């Protein structure tokens, strides 16, 4: 289920290096995706201490956009961009082939990417070749839809959420509202922004509006069935708006700067009756260091759906190779005019909670053990160290010690199922005291480590060059360490550690 | 050198109207089903009026493609439809005639000011053409008959054959080579890769969907050979045949 | 790149005043196009005699010579304005790339209270620049310029800003490069009576050379570093600096002949010096020289000026040397001339002679080791990096230094048409054994011969399985087939499971104590890493009782045998 | 890949404070860094020597891409006017693929200056004679910064289009006839209408067992246009050159034969690619007249050794392969191009028919050379045993196994 998640109404951070440009979510709230020049990084929101499931495509050029499916019969479909082609990846298909078939389109780069949201199976891409093509993913060959704007690159294509065949696409200053029915000719052409359009977004409840963010501070609300000319609200920032997109609860709008603008994202109430205004939020989420470049949401809710009870979490990607997670309060619930809790015209769409980080598996050939799976862990280690949730984590204390101690070695660690299997060479052979033996400990923690009266289990691996006595003397000295220092309810596992070889 | 020229520039656009794809196209023959164009963007204009003349240029440049690309639906909207032909099944014959229109008629209107009619077609292939036989053989009756020096300059590298090279298909379906004496070609400009290879250039195709499929064979045998040995001998005697 | 090639087209020094900065003395004086595809006389005459000035005389021909006004398609002052850069700019790195050109050079400026260093020409001077022009390729461009800027520009102006600061040598350099230049422009009725532009620059460089000592220092660390040399300078009489670039002759892995070229002749070897070089025990080997013993002793007193006890220690050591025998034998060479303060010496000078191009290392040699011939054997290509044969020249040389024994294409058949034996089959008698151990020596310091190191993995077969799974059970199956063994290699057996540790143990049931200690000591050494011969010299067992092992556990052992 | 930009800048030469920065996107991000612009002022508007040229230099952790732009005419006051669109990039990176776009993004601002005078009227201020530029610079900065691409339209015919590419090491000299290419991709499907003819012809016959002189000959081709097409499709990453089959060749293990043991799909695909597809007839022969497991296949590929040819290694191991159904051309093409085994190429140096006077020709130049007996083999269209042959005729040869 999705309400035992133990990251959904707490702050966490993540250090993700590697230049990561794009990110997206699960409308689960599952599964987080992460895309790169390297190729993608799936991350658990729910088990962040699990190396995120690393899937290969090597390309120089820097990747624009990622998007996960929202098809519910879908849900192991992410379609990212490889500079000219989009590819859909499959998550049931193994790491070393998860691409299932991709988009061969454009002549440039992709530049943005978008579902539609009443029809899930149909994708719209637009490029910095002036062209926005729609496709459908039963015959993901040709592009059923052809529309260009022939003079600027395109920034953004969004759908519209009640309309299902109008979409629009953001070329330069100017944005171009797309009919579906109506080929390559517009509905209506928004003009009224000076500089450079950043990003487009509809609205999920009204036919016909339409926000707008630029680079010169101005964020721009349009009617188009009043008036393509001119704009219903104009709001003026200091800092130029790369992405703007509408709440999707409530009546508000979310925008976050571009390169200045103390790198928060801005929370801005849209409550009132054009209307040259400045930016006056409601909430700022301070932090990152550096530049944010996207930003997302993460929902829950009831099963069966009888009221709009619904819990929304905000994540943000930045230059700083942090991934946030911001809690959402309900002084924002009640500032924002969000009707917590009504009947439903119509239930809510209900997602499969299930991970993808997770690696999967399905002449002939005669069953052999060919050669040794233990002759064949610092990535974990690192990604531990990045971990941060907002020594108090199991993490933190496993990646400190991994990283105080350069001569253990890891051979299996889980803080989701609290089990730590470490190699080492210590001096304990009653041979001659001179001599290191290898040695296997397996430490199992419980769900209260390290409350007091709950220490962790050791098992040490039978070993011929270990006696019985030495080897129940050392579990003994470790039983006795991890009872003295859950006593003061403190962590028992750098003395262990420093125990068994050394001191 | 303070010359008094007038400058002529027109583009000249072969569009494919069919759905096949250029990988499937045979080499020698042309397009079936195409419709070209002729857009003429400065007119008979004299040089000292460069910046009008670039300015134009750049303009209808950066609107062709609206102009062509979009096509004009009967049922009151337009449908982005249509694709360029590539240079080697292009309309290359058909653009030479185009030039030589002018010249057809010794006793035009004359020119008192400027003397010399020199036509220079400027491609962004390699000097290599897919062309039909009987208009290779017009053209070059043409061509033979009237003042003019083709000067064909290419906006690629120079290729490893040698230029301008014509492919055409017989009667009998045949694939001929040939060099056509009136045209010369001109390259604008340590290894340099003089051949062009798109597809691995830009990374069109994916990683995943251009590995290998056919691979060493599974060394069949004589028919004649009744010993390991003898197969091994008969391996190595024909080892470096053909 | 694997193949050397330094970048250098030419020095520069550019120095700076309170009147501004001017240049000084600049090498060569060629054009862009060739390189990029009285009593003055006597003493000039005799420095050309003795060899004091080794200037390259094509430099200075009639068409390779530009003038000397004129630096690559640059004026003097131009050249002295834009590498005379702000005191923001010096005392660090300058690069600075116009096209194809890489001016790169540490500028050292005086600080503002006006000393050089923190502890006419005297006091005006406030800046010099030895600055390097090199034309590396857009690919190549970082580690050119890396390892010249590392190893050559580094080193050099740190020594100029020492001898600066302790004696003002730069500005007396200077100051008798200018009076020179004066006197041979406007005073010698030589310089008037020698043809050509090229000519009489080449008499004013050869005076320049003959009266100043830097100049010999820049002349000679260009001409000895476009060489791929190392370049030995002179300065201020008193101090010598040695200047190189590292070349890649060693490989472990076997690198793509028809991808990647690499000069013929590298050692294609598990043993390396850069395995050791980057480390700062190395006394467990043995030393092998890439000269003669007496060309080495000429090369090494320009590598000092005094003869120091580090010189005649490294002299000694080179004089009495050996390939067969280990560097930990030789304490007794400098026990003389004086863990241990003789070991960290002997230490010290095998790095010294091995990074300087002077001894290899080696496994010392043995007529019990097994050597084949190495595909990187210079046999093919008319110089070692060209890409007569060598094979030809180097049969010359063998036959040369060996006139008493086959040549060396009968040493490398004999060496490569059966299979690798040990190397004392080719030696027919005993008093042959020092000439071919020789001959051995000379085969692998020319890259012809490598060795074939033995690495061992453990196999464990379905017998031993069902063995611990009886001993197991302690505290198909109507038919018997011997073709269908259920088998499996222990990679790495010291990090070995339980059930695995005990498919070890196994292996060795029935065998003598002397069969279960010499498993038991080599056991963790059986992973296909560590070649056999390091194995004997380290743990201090002999190839006797290594063979027992080798035939007592003969299905259980996986032979591997490379370099 | 591609080193993000750090800071865009465009310098122009005031005729009364001399040079200065315009505009600069992000804002004040010199400044914020401690770069200041008064330090290296002389090289973004240079000399006229220095104008017109690449320069990058070093600024602390910074190295600062330009190509510095001066016209002169009588219109600008001073006689010229000067200025320079300057990238800033970190110092740890490789410039060389941005390199090309900032000298293009130079040349055509200088045409545009020249042509219809842009950016000497987009100062709106009439002391530089006698559109948006931070627009530009953000939408550049941000283009090449999140698609390493940009079509930025400044006019109404004049746009900025500008894409980053790699760039690739040149390929090697040393192909030569005697290679067999091995295609690492599918190369029939990369075929398109811009291909040249030769390679078009060549693609074909790499089947990864054929010469590069077999090549030349089945489509009718010269060797040499062969070399240069097979040296472009090694630039492009897709062709690995190999040796020819022979039963007389000798093959030894290499460093790298544990990576058969430390790779999870070495082995299986040599049981998969090593095996007949049916129990075939080489499996049948006598030497005189399941798949296979991978601790035979490591078995088999240890066994072979320097100085052992594999005529006698197949007829000492012959009942292994006949009874695991292993084809010894397959075995020895995947332990090629795995780099776990490697060829030991055979030298005849020096101390049947009437041969002709240009095969004894170049029969003598290819021994004056050094050449291997593949080369010679080649060279004469000849197997082994006849070389040595002549070989013996011509004079007494000796055979090294390298």
């Amino acid at each position: 289920g999705p309400y035992n998640s133990p990251t959904f109404g707490k702050s966490l951070s993540l250090k993700v290096d590697g230049g990561f440009n794009a990110v997206s979510i699960n409308p689960s709230g599952r599964d987080i995706v992460l895309a790169s020049r390297q190729g993608l990084y799936i991350i658990d929101l729910d088990d962040p201490f699990t190396p995120p499931r690393w899937l290969h495509h090597i390309t120089p050029w820097q990747v624009a956009d990622v998007q996960w499916s929202p098809h519910p019969a879908k849900p192991y479909w992410i379609v990212s961009t490889s500079n000219q082609k989009a590819i859909i990846w499959n998550l049931a298909k193994s790491s070393s082939n998860a691409i299932e078939f991709v988009l061969h389109g454009h002549s440039r780069a992709i530049t943005d990417i978008n579902f539609n949201p009443q029809h899930p199976d149909v994708l719209a891409t637009c490029s910095v070749d002036t062209y926005v093509h729609a496709w459908d993913m039963r015959s993901p060959h040709r592009p059923f839809y052809s529309t260009s704007s022939w003079r600027s690159a395109a920034s953004q294509v969004k759908w519209n959420y009640k309309d299902p065949n109008v979409l629009a696409s953001s070329h330069g200053n100017d944005i171009f509202v797309w009919d579906l029915r109506k080929g390559s000719t517009p509905l209506c052409s928004l003009k009224g922004h000076v500089s450079s359009v950043n990003s487009i977004d509809f609205n999920r409840f009204k036919y016909s509006e339409i926000m707008s963010s630029s680079n010169d501070g101005t964020v721009k609300f349009w009617d188009y069935s009043k008036s393509t000319t001119e704009s219903k609200r104009t709001v003026t920032t200091n800092f130029p708006i790369w992405r703007g997109r509408y709440l999707p609860f409530g009546e508000g709008y979310c925008i976050m700067p571009m390169v200045g603008g103390n790198n928060a994202v801005y929370l801005i109430n849209l409550c009132d009756d054009n209307k040259k205004t400045k930016l006056q939020p409601i909430y700022a989420f301070k932090g990152h260091s550096d530049r944010v470049i996207d930003f997302l949401w993460r929902s829950r809710h009831t099963c069966d759906g009888d009221y709009d009870d619904r819990e929304f979490q905000l994540v943000t990607w930045s230059k700083d190779c942090d991934l946030k997670l911001w809690p959402i309060s309900d002084s924002i619930y009640g500032k924002v005019n969000f009707d917590r809790g009504k009947r439903l015209e119509e239930k809510l769409p209900d997602y499969d909670y299930c991970s993808y980080n997770k690696e999967p598996e399905n002449f002939r050939r005669l069953r052999e053990n060919f050669v040794t799976t233990s002759g064949l862990k610092t990535n974990h280690i690192t990604w531990l160290s990045g971990i941060r949730m907002n020594i108090q984590n199991l993490g933190e204390e496993v990646s400190a010690i991994g990283h105080k101690f350069p001569k253990v070695v890891f051979e299996k660690i889980s803080v989701s199922t609290r089990e730590l299997c470490l190699t080492l060479n210590g001096p304990w052979s009653e041979e001659n005291p001179d001599d290191y033996i290898f040695l296997r400990i397996s430490i199992n923690f419980p769900l209260n480590y390290p409350n007091k009266g709950d220490p962790p289990k050791f098992t040490i691996e039978e070993n011929s060059n270990l006696t019985m006595s030495k080897r129940q003397e050392i579990l003994s000295n470790l039983a006795t360490i991890g009872q003295k220092y859950t006593d003061s309810n403190l962590y028992c596992l750098e003395p262990c550690i420093r125990f068994v070889l050394g001191e | 050198v303070d010359t008094h020229h007038t400058i002529t520039i027109a583009f000249a656009i072969s569009m494919d109207l069919s759905d096949t794809s250029f990988k499937d196209l045979t080499p020698g023959e042309s397009l079936k089903n195409s419709q070209d164009y002729f857009r003429i963007v400065v007119d008979q204009v004299s040089i000292i009026h460069w910046v009008d003349i670039m300015e134009t240029l750049r303009e209808e440049f950066m609107e062709i493609r609206k102009d062509l690309l979009n096509k004009q639906t009967d049922k009151g909207y337009s449908v982005a439809n249509g694709r360029f032909s590539p240079v080697i099944k292009s309309n290359f014959l058909e653009l030479v005639n185009f030039a030589t229109t002018i010249l057809t008629d010794p006793f035009k209107q004359l020119d008192l000011r400027h003397t010399t009619t020199h036509v220079m077609i400027i491609s962004p292939g390699s000097g290599l053409f897919d062309v039909d036989y009987s208009l290779l053989r017009l053209t070059g009756k043409k061509l033979l008959s009237l003042e003019m020096t083709m000067d064909l300059i290419c906006l690629s590298k120079a290729p490893l054959h040698i230029v301008p090279l014509f492919r055409y298909r017989d009667f009998e379906n045949k694939l001929h080579h040939c060099v056509p004496l009136w045209l010369s070609v001109f390259f604008w400009n340590e290894w340099t890769p003089r051949c062009k290879i798109y597809d691995l250039q830009m990374m069109g195709i994916t990683e995943n969907e251009l590995i290998r499929e056919v691979d060493v064979e599974y060394l069949q045998l004589n028919k004649k050979v009744k010993s390991l040995s003898e197969f091994m001998n008969d391996y190595d005697k024909n080892a470096f045949e053909v | 790149e694997c193949l050397p090639n330094s970048c250098l087209l030419g020095v520069h020094l550019v120095i700076s005043t309170h009147s501004g900065p001017q240049i000084v003395y600049h090498y060569p004086p060629s054009n862009t196009a060739f390189l990029t595809n009285e009593e003055e006389d006597m003493e000039v005459s005799a420095m050309l005699q003795d060899g004091k000035i080794s200037m390259n005389e094509i430099f200075f021909e009639e068409e390779n010579f530009q003038d000397i006004n004129k630096i690559l398609e640059f004026d003097n002052d131009f050249v002295a304005e834009f590498c005379s850069p702000e005191r923001e700019m010096c005392n660090t790195r300058f690069e600075f790339t116009v096209d194809n050109f890489c001016f790169l050079g540490l500028p050292i400026h005086v600080d503002s209270q006006g000393r050089w260093r923190k502890s006419d020409l005297g006091k005006n001077m406030n800046m010099f620049h030895v600055c390097f022009v090199m034309n590396p390729h857009l690919i190549e461009y970082n580690k050119r310029i890396d390892d010249m800027y590392q190893f050559v520009v580094t080193r050099l102006s740190l020594l100029l800003r020492y001898v600066q600061s302790k004696t003002s040598y730069i500005s007396s350099e200077c100051h008798i490069i200018l009076k020179e230049k004066e006197r041979v422009l406007k005073h010698s009725k030589t310089y008037q009576s020698i043809r050509g532009a090229g000519n009489k620059g080449k008499y004013l460089y050869q005076r320049i050379l003959a009266k100043s000592s830097l100049a010999r220092a820049l002349t000679e660390c260009v001409d000895k570093i476009q060489r791929n040399e190392i370049a030995c300078l002179e300065i201020n009489d008193d101090k010598v600096i040695s200047l190189q670039i590292p070349i890649q002759n060693e490989f472990e892995k076997m690198p793509n002949f028809k991808l990647q070229p690499v000069l013929r002749g590298s050692y294609l070897t598990s043993i390396l010096n850069m395995k050791f070089l980057e480390k700062s025990d190395l006394l467990n080997y043995a030393l092998l020289l890439l000269d003669e013993p007496n060309n080495i002793i000429s090369s090494l007193e320009t590598f000092s000026y005094q003869d120091d006890i580090g010189t005649i220690i490294l002299k000694h050591l080179v004089r009495n040397i050996q390939p067969n025998i280990p560097l930990r034998s030789y304490r007794y060479l400098i026990t003389d001339l004086l863990n241990s303060l003789e070991s960290s010496i002997l230490r010290s000078c095998a790095l010294h002679l091995m990074y300087w191009r002077h001894a290899r290392i080696v496994i010392p040699l043995s007529s019990k080791y097994t050597y084949i011939v190495s595909p990187l054997a210079p046999i093919q290509g008319y110089t070692i990096d060209d890409y007569v044969p060598l094979i030809y020249q180097n049969s010359m040389l063998f036959r040369s230094k060996f006139p008493s024994l086959p040549s060396l294409p009968i040493f490398l058949s004999l060496l490569s048409t059966d299979k690798p034996q040990a190397y004392s089959n080719i030696i027919p008698s005993r008093e042959h054994k020092p000439v071919y151990l020789n001959a051995l020596a000379w085969l692998i310091q020319y890259g012809y011969v490598t060795q074939l190191l033995t690495f061992i993995n453990i196999r464990v077969d379905k017998h031993i399985k069902m063995a611990v799974d009886e001993d197991l059970e302690k505290e198909f199956e109507y038919d018997d087939p011997e073709m269908q063994h259920d088998y499996t290699i222990i990679l790495e057996p010291e990090r070995a499971t339980a059930i695995e540790k005990r498919w070890l143990y196994r292996c060795i049931y029935g065998q003598p104590s002397d069969i279960q200690i010499l498993f038991n000591k080599l056991l963790k050494y059986f992973n296909g890493k560590v070649p056999m011969e390091l194995v004997i010299i380290k743990e201090e067992i002999s190839r006797h009782d290594l063979k027992k092992l080798l035939n007592a556990l003969d299905k259980y052992l996986i032979e591997i045998h490379h370099w | 890949g591609f080193v993000p930009i750090h800071t865009i800048f465009y310098s122009v030469f005031h005729p009364t404070e001399g040079s200065k920065i315009k505009y600069e996107f992000p804002p004040n991000n010199l400044k914020n860094h401690g770069i200041n612009f008064n330090t290296f002022k002389n090289y973004i508007i240079p000399k006229p020597i220095l104008c017109h040229k690449l320069i990058t230099f070093k600024y602390g952790t910074y190295r600062i891409v330009c190509y510095p732009v001066t016209i002169n005419s009588p219109i600008y006051a001073r006689n010229f006017f000067s200025f320079n669109f300057v990238f800033v990039f970190p110092y740890d990176c490789e410039t060389s693929p941005y390199e090309p776009a900032i000298t293009r993004l130079g040349k055509m601002f200088k045409v545009l200056e020249e042509q219809n005078q842009l950016l000497s009227k987009s100062e709106r201020d009439p002391v530089f004679f006698d559109f948006s530029i931070q627009d530009l610079l953000m939408r550049i900065f941000q283009d090449l910064n999140n698609y390493s691409e940009c079509l930025i339209p400044i006019d109404e015919g004049n746009a900025v289009d500008i894409k980053i590419f790699p760039l690739l090491r040149p390929p090697t000299t040393c192909v030569s006839l005697e290679d067999v290419p091995l295609s690492s991709v599918n190369l029939k499907k990369i075929i398109d209408v811009n291909w040249d003819p030769t390679m078009m012809s060549i693609v074909p016959y790499i089947d990864g067992l054929n010469s590069i002189a077999k090549i030349s000959k089945l489509s009718n081709s010269d060797p040499g246009l062969v070399i240069e097409c097979i040296r472009h499709l090694i630039y492009y990453k897709c062709v690995t050159l190999s040796d020819i089959f022979q039963f007389s060749n000798i093959y030894a293990p290499s460093s790298l034969i544990r990576n058969f043991l430390t790779d999870p799909l070495m082995a299986s695909d040599c049981q998969s690619y090593v095996t007949f597809p049916e129990v075939s007839k080489i499996s049948n022969l006598p030497l005189n007249k399941f798949l296979p497991t991978r601790s035979c296949l490591f078995d088999l590929y240890r066994s072979l050794s320097q100085g052992q040819t594999l005529k006698t290694w197949y007829e000492s191991k012959y009942m292994i392969l006949k009874e695991n159904n292993i084809d010894i051309r397959r075995f020895i093409t995947f332990g090629l191009e795995k780099r776990i085994i490697y060829r030991c190429y055979s030298f005849p140096v020096m101390i049947m028919p009437k041969l002709s006077d240009e095969e004894e020709g170049i029969l003598e130049e290819s021994i004056r050379n050094a050449e291997t007996f593949d080369k010679i083999c080649v060279l004469l269209s000849k197997p082994k045993l006849e070389v040595e042959s002549y070989l013996n005729e011509l004079g007494e040869f000796k055979v090294i196994n390298s």
